[PDB]
């Protein structure tokens, strides 16, 4: 409730579709796959 | 947080991933056909005695 230390330092927008890059890939079909690497996380280290 | 075209979206618990894709592929096929056929005949014959 009481979120101190300026959470997210007023950083609003992430990259547009980084989930597409983080998503899986297939070589024999040339079609992308489901997300594997969760890039939506931040680990606390805000990088503006 | 999930932003698509500067719009605040929220991923529900049932959807795994919903990513925008351009994927623009359009086709257009045009075909034409024309045929001309003409026939003309005029035979003249005259006999006198």
């Amino acid at each position: 409730e009481d979120s101190e230390r300026r959470p997210s330092c007023d950083i609003d927008k992430p990259p547009p579709n980084i989930e597409l890059t983080g998503n899986g890939y297939n070589e024999l079909t040339g079609q992308f796959r489901n997300r594997v690497i969760n890039t939506k996380s931040f680990g606390g280290q805000c990088r503006k | 947080p999930h932003y698509i075209l500067n719009t605040r979206f929220r991923k529900p618990y049932n959807v795994e991933s919903y990513t925008p894709q351009t994927q623009g592929k359009y086709e257009f096929i045009l075909k034409e056909y024309e045929s001309y056929s003409d026939f003309e005949r005029n035979v003249t014959e005259k006999m006198a005695s």
